């Protein structure tokens, strides 16, 4: 007789894995967090004096 | 003075159900109740304190 | 009958139960003060735009975790329920004593959150230095209700040490030697030395506080003659014996977890575990100064307190490789609580290292006082602590309560709470070595991508700590009765039912020489 | 400075912060190691349906996890300590120079000829220039000469406070009534930064430590000037 | 270890209703607060 | 010795008033050791599994040697090879020919 | 009981003398013998000693011991 | 005194949804004081 | 079989691979054809049927070691429900940024920040591997 | 003996074995050691 | 017919084969650790200040307006 893990297992693994990665995606790089990432071979230094 | 503990083994080990800080008689309840009223009253009164304390 | 049984109790088991529930709330407390600290760190700039309120935050959530969730849970819970059961005794030796001990700690509490509510706070850290703890720079109630706490804490625990040690000497089997106690028996006697001896010392230096901050006394304060050296040895004295405190009830609860889940009769090599835990208990009372090495002690002193504070990793590492020597040849049963002691065994062992790092005074002089030493001692003491409590609390659940949990959800929760952890303080490494200060409210903006991370990290173990008390209401909402439970010949504390009879071992247990 | 993204100490700007950089990647080695092996145990005693549940004799395996860690503890102490005592050894300073810590700001004495005394602080975030740090810059810096050993003495006139730079390898406690020693010796000009390193009130945060290294010309009319 | 069925078995939808007063119990209270703090 | 140990361990199951409680105790300690038993020790196990009159247990008896091996998956059938004799004798079925390793 | 006594002996006892073995083995070398000063209250001799040539102490080292007249 | 799973606990776990009000009230009052200590702070 | 709580004193059934014959039969209890079937048992093996020798498998165990060491899905639905919950967690984080976090400072701007590396390179800040050490001063570029 | 028809037996099987093996004695017919094999009998 | 294998000390040998490779291993890392970590530093150190002219440097900074003193 299948359990819970028969019946579900492939759609509990299958949607947490996709919603998980959605969410972190979407909250790492659409609302604006400042990640202060390295300026090495990112940013064109500007004269400042 | 005189050894009287047997009396009191007596009146201690009497099959009356009471718990040893009741079982000298009506005297225990009354030093019970001032007891537990002043704790109970005090720690009301410490909250009070703090209520008071806690706001300039 | 409510009150005579939870407030006048004199048995063992429900003021094991007291201590566990007051463990638990206090958890909550410590938990929302570091969501606190990680929230004003997670963004450059100020959220709460009030450092006092920081530093109070700070020095609330360190006392909290120590004095009211891992203390309590540890020694009053799972030693006041499991000592007398492992060695078959009816109850503690001084069972109206026991109850004195759990209740110092509600009120030791309030005085702590009277400290946080009244004037601006304690805002000290958990060390409560002079003289920024004195009369000037912190004036007014505070921190003397935080001196308090500590007294009341302090008294709660002097009595019950007093308590275990009477009970695991005097309260065996005659035939029961102390080489045939449970190694959890021992973790606690040992931890109950360690309060006996290390907390008069932390009541003298804090009463020296104290004096200083209201009868004009001078301990602390140059102007008389006195050295604000001397409270950090005096507590120091107390807080190194103290981390040891905090983690030895955790090596006793390990040692049975992983010997349960791998189908042992025994750990291996007992009396190395014996010899490991009183080695530790011991060196733990000769390194103290290591808390010390920038405030200007000779190169001798330095050279020693080095020295003798890397000895300590011999027996610790005997402890490593025998639980590992445990695991090996088991019937591996993969539990929550067994996946709680293998991740106490590799994050203990990712702190203790730290800790070495930190042992060498060279290197800890760029490293004391920076974000190096709080990861050190979250990944040793706050994970360790923890993971030892959590996996003790899955595995004797079904004995306090008679109810079993949902193991698949146990699972997801250690899960949860394994990435959480790390994403907190494997970061905080990179934070220390690169200069970031502890005690810190905001940081240059070159620290902001650990940071940032770190308390998203937070974050995850927030979500596992709210999934734990559901995980324990679905237990008491379904009522899934004990039927059998496996290694009752060496888990005696199993051998009476779940949960056992308010009074056991009325008959004494038979043992013949 | 640390540099955003940072894993390890800050570059060495002293020849002992330069042996503390080789004796930690001596030392993490050796953490790595251990811990590597740790959880590689773990996975080798977890991933065998083999079994052996009988008693098993302890005394042999013992003897090899105390000897070999106890050789792992005499591989760290030495390097550690001979830095140690290197540090200690009798140096001959050029310079006498104070450090005084306050709530919330450092106060600077150079009386070795004349009585040079300023206070730094740092510069509130409304208030930087272009290109300059949050949180690090101060209005008046420690000018220092490069390449000179230099005695630093410590102290406080109020709460704990401690004096860091960490890309020298520099970290004294601030202490009422105590006059605390380290010695600083600069291998390079520049800017050399660090922060308040002991528990000192509300603005812990905000009280930082720049040193200006400059050739020994510029320090001795730069200290004419600041009389 | 063994057990018996539940005695009063909690369905997946009693469940999702522990969890959610579980949860909100935790959010609400402390959002409240955060939400607040510029006003504090 | 191995032919010490082995010899021990036959001459304990072949015990001819060898009771229920012994069978179980030998059989469960002898699998706490690092080794798959010898058939002639397994052969002993059956015949006193005979003089009991548990057919159930002479069946648990196999299972267990295949248990033991673990991934070494070529030991299990060498040891009923071994034993095909006494199980013909005793008319003792594998678990497989019972079904019982599905 | 012995048993407990046999385990402070191998798990606390010897294993101190181990550790200061270790510590004294690693401070063991020759230090720099210091200056010959003649001071009056040193290498005292009131009456020759009744072995040797009379001027030398029971345990004379060269290396480190100086003479009334210093070094050898 | 009652004796069983249930009965050797200081709270009710007769009625699962009571049971959830009270655990909610216990570990949410824990889990709120913080929070509500920083508003008292910052109010002054 | 029916197990209960008064039982806990006695002996009980397991299946346990390290513990193949436990203290007592999965079935006590004996019907009539049942109680035939043990006494048949006493004779020659070789007389029972298949069936009947099943029978006698199931009355002494429970579970076979091939049904008690059975693999299952569980994985799936603890990896898969982790993964909602860290999920959920970035949506109380989304929630965090939009209600609680005002502005960071104006040193993140990226003008500041353009401006800032140059000081920092002008500085030579960690020239020997961490930071100005990647810039080449020669041709005016990272490397 | 016991007061009660069973009580709880501790069987150190060898000498200075730090594994104490723990069972309920009942009433009746002697009961074994399931590590030594040790006969108990209870005498109520 | 199958051969007899192999039947005592399974656990045993799996263990030794493992500790050997685990040890193997180990000194590949150390070797690895060496040459990536430890000397890559030693050497960055080394040529960084081999031809390093302190004056040079400050000059450079000077003229960047990098100093209060300068
Ligand atoms: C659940 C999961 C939750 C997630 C946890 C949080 C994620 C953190 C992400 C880190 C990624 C870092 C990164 O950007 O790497 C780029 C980085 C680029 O190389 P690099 O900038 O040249 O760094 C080399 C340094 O120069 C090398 O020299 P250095 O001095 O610059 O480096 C020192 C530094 C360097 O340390 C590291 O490289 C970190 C090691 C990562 C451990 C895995 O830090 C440490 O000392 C770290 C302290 C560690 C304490 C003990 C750790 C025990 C390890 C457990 C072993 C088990 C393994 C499985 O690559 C790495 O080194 C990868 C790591
Ligand atoms: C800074 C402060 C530090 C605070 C620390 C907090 C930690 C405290 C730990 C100790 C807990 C308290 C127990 C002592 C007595 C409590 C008094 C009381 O009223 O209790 C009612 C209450 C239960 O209510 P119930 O279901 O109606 O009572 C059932 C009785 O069987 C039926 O009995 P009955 O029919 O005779 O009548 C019961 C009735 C009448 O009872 C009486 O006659 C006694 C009245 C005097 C009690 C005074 C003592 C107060 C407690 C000490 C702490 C303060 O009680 C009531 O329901 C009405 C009174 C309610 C008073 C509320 C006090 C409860 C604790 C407060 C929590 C913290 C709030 C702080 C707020 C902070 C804001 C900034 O007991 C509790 O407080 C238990 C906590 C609630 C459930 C949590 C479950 C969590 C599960 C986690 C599992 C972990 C353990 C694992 C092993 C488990 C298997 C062994
Ligand atoms: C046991 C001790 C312990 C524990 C558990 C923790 C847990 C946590 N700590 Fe910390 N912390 C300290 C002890 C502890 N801490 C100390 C001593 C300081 C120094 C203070 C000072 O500088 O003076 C400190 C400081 C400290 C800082 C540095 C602050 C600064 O320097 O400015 C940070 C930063 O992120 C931090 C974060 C956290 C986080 C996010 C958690 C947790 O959120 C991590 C996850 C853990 C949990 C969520 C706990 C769950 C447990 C329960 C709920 C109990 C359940 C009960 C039963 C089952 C019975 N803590
Ligand atoms: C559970 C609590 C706990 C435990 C057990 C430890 C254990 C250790 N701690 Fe930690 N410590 C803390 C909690 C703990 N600590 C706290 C809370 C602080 C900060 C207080 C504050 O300032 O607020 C702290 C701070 C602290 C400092 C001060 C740093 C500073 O402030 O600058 C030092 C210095 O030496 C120290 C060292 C160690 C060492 C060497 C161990 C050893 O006992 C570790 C031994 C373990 C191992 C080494 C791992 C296992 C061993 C092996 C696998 C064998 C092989 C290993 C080798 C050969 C190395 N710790
Ligand atoms: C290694 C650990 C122990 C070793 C013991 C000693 C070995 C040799 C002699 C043994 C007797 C010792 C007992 C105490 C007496 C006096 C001196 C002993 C201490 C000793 O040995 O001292 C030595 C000198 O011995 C000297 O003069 C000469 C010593 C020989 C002559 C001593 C004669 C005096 C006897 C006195 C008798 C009194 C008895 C008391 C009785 C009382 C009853 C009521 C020291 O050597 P040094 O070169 O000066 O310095 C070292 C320089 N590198
Ligand atoms: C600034 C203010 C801060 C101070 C806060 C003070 C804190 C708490 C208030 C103290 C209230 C004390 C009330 C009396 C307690 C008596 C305890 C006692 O006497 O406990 C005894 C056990 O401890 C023993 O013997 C030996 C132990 C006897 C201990 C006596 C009480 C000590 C109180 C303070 C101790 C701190 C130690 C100082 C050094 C740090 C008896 O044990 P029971 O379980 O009762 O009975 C067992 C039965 O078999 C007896 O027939
Ligand atoms: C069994 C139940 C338990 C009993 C609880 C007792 C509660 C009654 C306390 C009375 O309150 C008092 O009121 C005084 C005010 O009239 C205060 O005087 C003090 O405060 C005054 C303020 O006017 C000052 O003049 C002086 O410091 C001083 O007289 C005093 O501190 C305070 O305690
Ligand atoms: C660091 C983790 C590595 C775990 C190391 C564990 C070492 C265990 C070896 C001791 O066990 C032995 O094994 C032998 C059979 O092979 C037996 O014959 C012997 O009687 C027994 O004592
Ligand atoms: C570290 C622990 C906390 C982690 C974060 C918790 C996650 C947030 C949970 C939701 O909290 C709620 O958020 C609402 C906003 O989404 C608030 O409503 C506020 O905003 C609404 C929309 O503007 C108004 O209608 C309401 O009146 C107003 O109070 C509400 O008070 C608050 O309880
Ligand atoms: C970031 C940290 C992440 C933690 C990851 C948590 C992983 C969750 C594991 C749950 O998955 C199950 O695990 C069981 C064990 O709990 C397995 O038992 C199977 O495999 C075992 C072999 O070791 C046997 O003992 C069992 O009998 C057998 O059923 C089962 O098949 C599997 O679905
Ligand atoms: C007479 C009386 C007898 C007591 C008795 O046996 O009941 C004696 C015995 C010992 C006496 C006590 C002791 O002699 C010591 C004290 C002597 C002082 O002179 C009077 C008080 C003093 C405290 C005495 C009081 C009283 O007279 C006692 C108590
Ligand atoms: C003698 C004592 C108890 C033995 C017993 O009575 O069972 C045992 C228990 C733990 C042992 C110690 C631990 O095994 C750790 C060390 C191991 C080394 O191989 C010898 C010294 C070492 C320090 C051991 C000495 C001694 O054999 C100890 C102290
Ligand atoms: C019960 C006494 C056993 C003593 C064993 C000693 C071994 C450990 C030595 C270090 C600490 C001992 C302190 C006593
Ligand atoms: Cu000054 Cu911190
Ligand atoms: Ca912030
Ligand atoms: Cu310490
Ligand atoms: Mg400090
Ligand atoms: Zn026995």
């Amino acid at each position: 007789a299948p359990d819970f893990h028969d019946k579900y297992g492939n759609a509990v693994l299958a949607s947490g894995a996709t919603f998980c990665v959605a969410v972190w995606v979407y909250m790492a790089t659409q609302i604006g967090i400042e990640w202060n990432p390295s300026p090495v071979g990112r940013v064109t230094p500007k004269e400042w004096r | 003075f005189e050894n009287r503990v047997a009396e009191k083994q007596k009146l201690f080990q009497e099959d009356n159900g009471l718990p040893v800080h009741l079982k000298g008689g009506a005297t225990d309840n009354i030093l019970y109740r001032v007891t537990m009223t002043l704790c109970l009253g005090g720690t009301l009164y410490s909250l009070y304190c703090l209520g008071w304390a806690s706001f300039p | 009958m409510f009150i005579n049984r939870w407030l006048f109790s004199t048995n063992h088991k429900d003021i094991g139960t007291l201590y566990l529930l007051f463990g638990a709330w206090a958890g909550m407390v410590g938990t929302a003060l570091s969501l606190l600290i990680r929230a004003e760190l997670g963004q450059p700039g100020t959220l709460l735009g009030d450092d006092q309120i920081y530093n109070v935050v700070v020095t609330a959530h360190a006392f909290v975790m120590i004095f009211f969730m891992v203390m309590p849970i540890m020694i009053g819970g799972f030693g006041n329920w499991l000592v007398p059961l492992m060695i078959g005794a009816p109850d503690m030796a001084f069972p109206r004593m026991n109850n004195m001990s759990f209740w110092l700690l509600p009120p030791s509490f309030l005085l702590l959150l009277a400290s946080s509510m009244v004037e601006a706070g304690a805002g000290t850290g958990w060390t409560v230095y002079p003289p920024l703890a004195g009369n000037l720079a912190h004036a007014g109630a505070s921190v003397d209700l935080t001196i308090f706490s500590l007294h009341l804490a302090g008294v709660s625990s002097i009595l019950g040490a007093i308590n275990f040690i009477t009970t695991i000497i005097n309260m065996k089997p005659p035939a029961m030697s102390q080489y045939q106690t449970p190694l959890f028996v021992w973790s606690v006697m040992i931890t109950a030395v360690l309060l006996l001896l290390s907390l008069p010392v932390l009541a003298a230096g804090i009463t020296m506080l104290l004096t200083d901050r209201n009868l004009n006394t001078t301990f602390f304060d140059p102007a008389g003659g006195g050295d604000p050296i001397l409270y950090q040895h005096l507590f120091w004295f107390f807080g190194h014996p103290e981390v040891y405190i905090l983690i030895l009830p955790g090596f006793g609860m390990i040692s049975h977890i992983v010997t349960y889940y791998s189908g042992k009769k025994e750990p291996f090599g007992y009396m190395g575990m014996v010899w490991a835990m009183m080695s530790i208990g011991f060196l733990g009372f000769i390194v103290w100064a290591h808390h010390m090495f920038t405030v200007g002690m000779d190169v001798d002193t330095r050279a020693y307190f080095t020295s003798a504070t890397m000895i300590i990793a011999i027996p610790t590492g005997v402890k490593v490789f025998s639980w590992l020597a445990t695991l090996h040849g088991g019937n591996i049963k993969w539990s929550p609580a067994m996946m709680w002691a293998l991740g106490f065994i590799f994050l203990f062992t990712v702190g203790g290292l730290t800790g070495i790092v930190l042992a060498n005074s060279s290197l800890d002089i760029v490293l004391h006082d920076t974000y190096y030493v709080v990861a050190h001692f979250h990944y040793v003491l706050s994970m360790g602590a923890v993971f030892a409590i959590m996996g003790g609390f899955v595995h004797w659940f079904p004995l306090f309560s008679g109810y079993t949990l949902n193991d698949t959800w146990a699972k997801i929760h250690f899960a949860i709470m394994f990435v959480g952890v790390n994403m907190t303080f494997f970061p905080q490494h990179f934070l220390g070595l690169s200069g970031m200060p502890r005690r810190y409210s905001d940081y240059p903006d070159a620290y902001t991508m650990w940071n940032t991370i770190s308390s998203m990290g937070s974050f995850i173990s927030l979500t596992a700590v709210m999934l734990m008390v559901f995980i324990i209401w679905e237990a008491f909402a379904s009522k899934r009765e004990v039927l059998t439970v496996d290694l009752t010949t060496t888990n005696l504390e199993w051998l009476n039912g779940c949960p056992p009879p308010y009074h056991t071992f009325e008959e004494p247990t038979y043992v013949n020489l | 400075m640390a540099y955003p993204m940072q894993l390890g100490f800050q570059d060495a700007t002293s020849p002992i912060m330069e042996e503390l950089l080789h004796f930690h990647d001596h030392t993490l080695m050796i953490v790595f190691l251990i811990s590597s092996l740790v959880l590689y145990i773990i996975s080798l005693m977890l991933t065998t349906k083999l079994t052996h549940t009988s008693t098993m004799d302890a005394q042999e395996v013992e003897t090899i996890w105390t000897i070999l860690p106890a050789i792992i503890l005499i591989l760290i102490a030495l390097p550690s300590l001979r830095i140690l005592y290197m540090m200690d050894e009798i140096n001959n300073p050029s310079l006498t120079v104070k450090t005084m810590g306050h709530q919330w700001y450092w106060s600077y004495e150079y009386t070795d000829y004349e009585d040079l005394s300023f206070d730094s602080y740092m510069i509130p975030t409304s208030e930087l220039k272009p290109g300059e740090l949050r949180l690090l810059e101060v209005d008046n810096r420690v000018v220092l000469p490069m390449e000179m050993t230099i005695r630093m003495l410590v102290s406080s006139e109020d709460v704990l406070h401690s004096w860091a730079v960490p890309s020298l390898g520099l970290k004294t406690d601030a202490i009422p009534g105590r006059l605390n020693q380290t010695t600083l010796m600069s291998s390079r000009p520049g800017l050399y930064y660090g922060q308040c390193s002991e528990i000192c009130g509300s603005n812990h945060s905000f009280m930082p430590i720049v040193l200006e290294l400059v050739p020994l010309k510029y320090f001795e009319k730069w200290s004419a000037s600041m009389l | 270890i063994t057990a018996k069925p539940a005695k009063t078995p909690t369905s997946p939808k009693e469940q999702a209703i522990g969890l959610s007063v579980t949860f909100l119990s935790f959010l609400l209270p402390a959002g409240w607060v955060l939400y607040h703090l510029d006003n504090y | 010795t191995d032919e010490e140990f082995d010899a021990r361990w036959v001459t304990y199951f072949n015990k001819p008033d060898i009771d229920a409680w012994e069978l179980r105790k030998g059989m469960n300690t002898l699998v706490g050791y690092d080794l798959v038993p010898e058939p002639k020790i397994i052969d002993a196990a059956l015949r006193a599994c005979r003089r009991l009159n548990d057919f159930a247990s002479a069946v648990r008896i196999l299972e267990v040697v295949k248990d033991k091996a673990g991934p070494h998956k070529e030991i299990y059938p060498y040891v009923i090879q071994e034993l095909r004799p006494t199980l013909n004798e005793l008319g003792i079925s594998t678990p497989e020919e019972l079904g019982l390793d599905k | 009981g012995a048993r407990t006594w046999r385990f402070l002996t191998f798990g606390l006892a010897l294993p101190s003398v181990a550790l200061c073995t270790l510590n004294s083995w690693l401070h063991s070398g020759h230090r720099e013998r210091p200056a010959f000063i003649p001071y009056h209250h040193l290498r005292i001799r009131t009456k020759p000693f009744s072995w040797g040539d009379g001027n030398h102490t029971f345990f004379h080292n060269p290396r480190v011991n100086p003479l009334p007249t210093g070094y050898e | 005194y009652e004796e069983g799973p249930g009965k050797n606990i200081p709270f009710s776990v007769e009625n699962k949804w009571r049971l959830l009000a009270m655990m909610t009230l216990f570990f949410g009052s824990g889990f709120a004081a913080p929070f509500f200590i920083v508003r008292h702070q910052l109010l002054k | 079989s029916v197990v209960k709580s008064e039982d806990y004193a006695l002996p009980s059934y397991v299946d346990r691979r390290d513990y193949p014959l436990p203290d007592v039969a999965h079935v006590k209890n004996l019907s009539a054809s049942q109680k035939a079937l043990k006494e048949k048992e006493k004779a020659s093996w070789s007389s029972l049927s298949i069936d009947e020798k099943v029978e006698l498998y199931r009355l002494k165990f429970k579970e076979s070691f091939a049904e008690m060491n059975r693999s299952t899905n569980e994985w799936k639905t603890v990896v898969g429900a982790a993964m909602f919950f860290i999920g959920f967690t970035a949506l109380l984080l989304i929630w965090e940024k939009h209600y609680v976090y005002g502005p960071i400072p104006h040193t993140f701007e990226e003008e500041w920040v353009a401006k800032q590396t140059k000081r920092m390179l002008d500085m030579k800040v960690a020239p020997i591997q961490g930071f100005s050490a990647k810039w080449d001063y020669d041709k005016n570029e990272w490397k | 003996p016991s007061i009660t028809n069973k009580r709880i037996v501790g069987c150190i099987c060898e000498e200075d074995n730090s594994t104490v093996i723990w069972f309920w004695l009942h009433k009746g017919e002697a009961q074994r050691c399931p590590s030594c094999g040790t006969h108990y009998k209870l005498v109520p | 017919a199958l051969a007899k294998p192999q039947m005592r000390g399974l656990l045993a040998r799996r263990l030794r084969f493992h500790i050997v490779g685990a040890f193997m291993v180990s000194l590949g890392f150390a070797t690895f650790y060496k040459f990536a970590v430890a000397e890559k530093r030693k050497k960055a150190y080394a040529d960084f200040y081999r031809n390093y002219d302190s004056m040079k440097d400050f000059e450079e900074m000077r003229k960047a307006g990098i100093f209060q003193s300068a």
